[PDB]
RNA sequence: AAUACGUUCCCGGGCCUUGUACACACCGCCCGUCACACCAUGGGAGUGGGUUGCAAAAGAAGUAGGUAGCUUAACCUUCGGGAGGGCGCUUACCACUUUGUGAUUCAUGACUGGGGUGAAGUCGUAACAAGGUAACCGUAGGGGAACCUGCGGUUGGAUCA
RNA sequence: UUAGCUAGUAGGUGGGGUAACGGCUCACCUAGGCGACGAUCCCUAGCUGGUCUGAGAGGAUGACCAGCCACACUGGAACUGAGACACGGUCCAGACUCCUACGGGAGGCAGCAGUGGGGAAUAUUGCACAAUGGGCGCAAGCCUGAUGCAGCCAUGCCGCGUGUAUGAAGAAGGCCUUCGGGUUGUAAAGUACUUUCAGCGGGGAGGAAGGGAGUAAAGUUAAUACCUUUGCUCAUUGACGUUACCCGCAGAAGAAGCACCGGCUAACUCCGUGCCAGCAGCCGCGGUAAUACGGAGGGUGCAAGCGUUAAUCGGAAUUACUGGGCGUAAAGCGCACGCAGGCGGUUUGUUAAGUCAGAUGUGAAAUCCCCGGGCUCAACCUGGGAACUGCAUCUGAUACUGGCAAGCUUGAGUCUCGUAGAGGGGGGUAGAAUUCCAGGUGUAGCGGUGAAAUGCGUAGAGAUCUGGAGGAAUACCGGUGGCGAAGGCGGCCCCCUGGACGAAGACUGACGCUCAGGUGCGAAAGCGUGGGGAGCAAACAGGAUUAGAUACCCUGGUAGUCCACGCCGUAAACGAUGUCGACUUGGAGGUUGUGCCCUUGAGGCGUGGCUUCCGGAGCUAACGCGUUAAGUCGACCGCCUGGGGAGUACGGCCGCAAGGUUAAAACUCAAAUGAAUUGACGGGGGCCCGCACAAGCGGUGGAGCAUGUGGUUUAAUUCGAUGCAA
RNA sequence: GGGAGAAGGCACGCUGAUAUGUAGGUGAGGUCCCUCGCGGAUGGAGCUGAAAUCAGUCGAAGAUACCAGCUGGCUGCAACUGUUUAUUAAAAACACAGCACUGUGCAAACACGAAAGUGGACGUAUACGGUGUGACGCCUGCCCGGUGCCGGAAGGUUAAU
């Protein structure tokens, strides 16, 4: 069924960008709030917004540049069938520095560049290229 | 080919057999020629290639092609076979080491002499 | 001179379309028994080796347990011997060896089931076009062999004026 | 293609034993333990640090070096000893070899050399304890086939040499040539300069620190004896050794080969061959101009080596974790249920197992790598460092995952009310038609194909009207319509019954998804038992067509089809598309609800479910699929690794049986394949023509002759053309 | 289900101990109830009594005598247990369960009896007679010319009358 809510979120972002949507929507959660917060920080979405009292809908407003999409590629890393926990020297560096990789560390959720500047690994949720 | 399928049943490796099984991984084995006889190859060629049917040292019975231009081999004479499939004789996988131990080299050959066992001309 | 009504067929062409397992391009390639030769493979009355299981017999030396017998320098000793020892006998364990009977594996075996390769061999012509009976799948029957027919299924079949 | 194993076996209590715990060993009791996370069984194997390869993850492998284990002719057993169940010890048995006075005895190179044998293949029956270490010894010293060295071997790695410069008469000679010439070629000759290495002679380090005498000082000591420590002069101790290295001599002298030249692959021309000889790593060469075979000339590549073979890895993304694929190329179980297993919505709190981070212990040294030192350089030797991707312990952090505890309601499900349905099971019944029977009419044909015939008919058929009997299937509805998970399901009625879907509410509150093994359903054909048996119809018979026709076509016709019970478990079981779930432009219809709006007439505005066609971005090898995906993704399962051999043998399980299921190898080929393109072809279609056919006139083929040919004949019957197009 | 008692092997006497006769069987007393008697519960005396383990010992030999499987392999024939040539043949012959064909609609067919009658059967097509074959598995192929048998009564020949 809904065996991966994070891949539901990422697949919704990828589909909406490749099909030229503007305001995509998904059911909310705490990890989805944290990942969308990372994306709004680094600049792969315009702004996110979680609306709803008991069960909310998280809304993502996608960015564009000269018509083309902003997120070139986006994928899972640590899928639930096979999880990928990485130490600090064996951290990734996606797109030779250009893209970002979202890592959940002990200090919340943060981009892998901040994870290297804080000196700890974690779990790699996605490779926003 | 998911990872659960992989740990339940492993990814089976690609093993394969050696095309010269009678040599027993020895680079040259010594055979005694039982027969020496000619055979015409399989089409689209036409010649009379010379295959000497030898009994090897380890009890194996294999034919083996004779190289060079002409030869001197009879039966009752030990030779060395060295592997290497002749393409156009069906079912012959070995050459005889021309120069080795009873089968002397070609007459009056001046080039490629190491491959056929002929001393230097002066 | 005769005759031409017309395109239903006869062959040779031209154009579009469709189908193709054919490209010296249908005078194309192609399938299977049969006959001869050769190789490997299975069954094969069996036969011979290797290894091993079981149930048993077995009991050299060695240890450990016991003890009538013989014997003994170290301790006690009234000198009598006593303890203790050694040899010997014996029981326990166990190797070689022996029988019986399987299990596996290799070699070999008249003859045979099929398979593969071969020089212009014999009998066909089943498939590819609507391959001239559309093929094919399953199953059953038949038959020199491709295969044929029954029952059910598929389009991976062709024509649509 | 090994699913059961285990009787001291798993445990207990008591005794014994061991350096020590322990079924280590016994007595007794309990009846256990091991097993799909692979027990047991079979085959192979010394393991590791490493080495080779690889960018890396890995793959192969265990030579030297180092650690550990095992064994010492084969099979045992114990003693002595700290330590062995003992390489050069004891005892027993065995095979082999040898001595014997025939009674008996001896021996164990997998120590170093060496021999015989095997093998494609691997060295001297060498010198020394000078060094390091060992054994004994207070020491001196002795023993040391460890070790240090020498001999051999291009076995590898590395270094050096075979001269250097000048030199055009571009010499000769070879080879080729468009007979100008080119090429070998500054290459050789020539003249000048050097002596590395091998040879000759001389000098010669360093590996040597120690040890032995004597003396001085101190320590013990009643003692200035003895002994020990510290220095102090002496002769001293090398197998290597004719050493490393340095110096002098004379001379270009003593020192270059192997493979390849068609593409891949750097390198081309002539001559000799003529499907012969032969080459080959693959594709292919050779049949009279061979850059592919053999020779020459030239060149290219490596160089004291070059190749051929064997073996590993790479390339091979060709077993894919990093890193593949499933509509048609090999590949989605026939379909569903479902245990284990895998994964699991969302909020809070705790725990901190996984995760991460610091420290500690550790990862033997050697090797690999980074800086460095030395052998003149390199190989090699060596100092320091990280690495040693691990393991464990302590200490933290709490985002994710897990546990645990409480909650939510969207996921999943339950109730209320309908709708639609060839969904299933059982029993009735209806008509049309076919066949059979019985009776009437009435007369000579019926039936059949391409054309006929076998067959049915003068015993009165076929046609025809009435009455029966029987079995099967359900015209029109009927439509890519519905229902079911798949197979499948088709007149009507009843009985039993599953499922779906829609509406407003309510409720439980993660109860979910997938599923190895396991089970259930599973068309047709087939089998068993017993019924029925009208049509149809394998087998079979007869008739034709045919060259033959064991086929199509015709006349008959038994299994079977059918009913109840079972068994088989297979299909192109097809959408050649596993299930579940999410997101992504549209149109056309169909079907079945349902909300609203005035159903203001057979409307209109939406939301569901299901279903067929066209198509967008996307994808795809292309075809095409395209909100029901073959798009973008996630969870779990199945399956493929070239074509045959072969879904076959053997073996297992199932089956009464046919056979099903699991399922290789030996061999053999360099392809087999999928999609699309251009042709060609069709006894495919459409359109069109032509002396093609039709409509006509005349002729050949019959006869005689002219002339050409094929054959025969000959001394020669010259040679060439031989489908149309001789 | 079988094969199978497959084959093949071990223990076996007496005495002592566990236990001065064990486990088990039987149950006298005695005690309590007692619906009171040939009643029922603990109660176990006495009586009997295997079988096993350990130790000892004897013999050449422990089931010591009598009684008491010869076993295995390949194959023919017949499925088997059965029955027969009393008195030369016990089988491969006969039967057999099973299979099929055929007759028979009950006043059955069929037999024994001139006939009554009776068996069939006091049964009714899942029954009965007759015939061939002889479990079970795989199967049963072609011929209707001959001789039978069944269906026809249109025609030729055809008796008594
Ligand atoms: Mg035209
Ligand atoms: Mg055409
Ligand atoms: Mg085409
Ligand atoms: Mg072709
Ligand atoms: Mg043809
Ligand atoms: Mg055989
Ligand atoms: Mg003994
Ligand atoms: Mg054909
Ligand atoms: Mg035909
Ligand atoms: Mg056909
Ligand atoms: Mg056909
Ligand atoms: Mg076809
Ligand atoms: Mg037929
Ligand atoms: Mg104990
Ligand atoms: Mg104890
Ligand atoms: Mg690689
Ligand atoms: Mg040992
Ligand atoms: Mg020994
Ligand atoms: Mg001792
Ligand atoms: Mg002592
Ligand atoms: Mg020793
Ligand atoms: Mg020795
Ligand atoms: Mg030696
Ligand atoms: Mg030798
Ligand atoms: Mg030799
Ligand atoms: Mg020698
Ligand atoms: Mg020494
Ligand atoms: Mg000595
Ligand atoms: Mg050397
Ligand atoms: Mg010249
Ligand atoms: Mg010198
Ligand atoms: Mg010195
Ligand atoms: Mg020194
Ligand atoms: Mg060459
Ligand atoms: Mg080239
Ligand atoms: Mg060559
Ligand atoms: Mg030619
Ligand atoms: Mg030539
Ligand atoms: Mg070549
Ligand atoms: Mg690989
Ligand atoms: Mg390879
Ligand atoms: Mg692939
Ligand atoms: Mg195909
Ligand atoms: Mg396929
Ligand atoms: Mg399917
Ligand atoms: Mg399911
Ligand atoms: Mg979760
Ligand atoms: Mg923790
Ligand atoms: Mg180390
Ligand atoms: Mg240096
Ligand atoms: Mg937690
Ligand atoms: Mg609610
Ligand atoms: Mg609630
Ligand atoms: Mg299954
Ligand atoms: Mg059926
Ligand atoms: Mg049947
Ligand atoms: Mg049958
Ligand atoms: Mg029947
Ligand atoms: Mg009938
Ligand atoms: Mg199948
Ligand atoms: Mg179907
Ligand atoms: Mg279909
Ligand atoms: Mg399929
Ligand atoms: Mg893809
Ligand atoms: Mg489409
Ligand atoms: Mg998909
Ligand atoms: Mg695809
Ligand atoms: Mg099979
Ligand atoms: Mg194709
Ligand atoms: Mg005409
Ligand atoms: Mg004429
Ligand atoms: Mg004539
Ligand atoms: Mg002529
Ligand atoms: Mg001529
Ligand atoms: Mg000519
Ligand atoms: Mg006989
Ligand atoms: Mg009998
Ligand atoms: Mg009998
Ligand atoms: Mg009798
Ligand atoms: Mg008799
Ligand atoms: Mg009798
Ligand atoms: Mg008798
Ligand atoms: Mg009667
Ligand atoms: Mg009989
Ligand atoms: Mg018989
Ligand atoms: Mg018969
Ligand atoms: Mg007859
Ligand atoms: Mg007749
Ligand atoms: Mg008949
Ligand atoms: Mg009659």
């Amino acid at each position: 069924s809904m065996q991966d809510p994070i891949a539901d979120m990422l697949t919704r972002i990828r589909n909406g960008q490749a099909a030229n949507k503007a305001a995509v929507t998904m059911p909310s959660s705490k990890l989805k709030v944290a990942i969308a917060n990372v994306l709004k920080e680094e600049g792969f979405i315009e702004d996110f917004k979680v609306e709803g009292d008991t069960k909310p809908e998280l809304e993502l407003t996608l960015k564009y540049f000269q018509g083309k999409a902003v997120v070139e590629s986006i994928q899972r890393v640590s899928r639930p069938g096979l999880r990928i926990y990485k130490r600090k020297d064996e951290l990734p560096k996606v797109m030779a520095g250009l893209g970002i990789a979202v890592v959940s560390t002990s200090k919340g959720v943060m981009t892998d560049r901040a994870a290297r500047q804080a000196g700890l690994g974690g779990e790699i949720i996605c490779y926003v290229a | 080919a998911t990872v659960n399928q992989l740990v339940r049943k492993p990814r089976a490796r690609k093993v394969a057999k050696s095309n010269v099984p009678a040599l027993e991984a020895c680079p040259q084995k010594r055979g005694v020629c039982t027969r020496v006889y000619t055979t015409t190859p399989k089409k689209p060629n036409s010649a009379l290639r010379k295959v000497c049917r030898v009994r090897l040292t380890n009890g194996f019975e294999v034919t083996s092609y004779i190289g060079g231009e002409g030869h001197n081999l009879q039966e009752h004479s030990v030779i060395l076979i060295r592997g290497g499939r002749v393409k156009d004789l069906p079912g012959v996988r070995y050459h005889t080491v021309r120069g080795a131990l009873d089968c002397s080299g070609v007459k009056d050959r001046k080039q490629a002499r190491s491959k056929y066992g002929v001393k230097r001309p002066k």
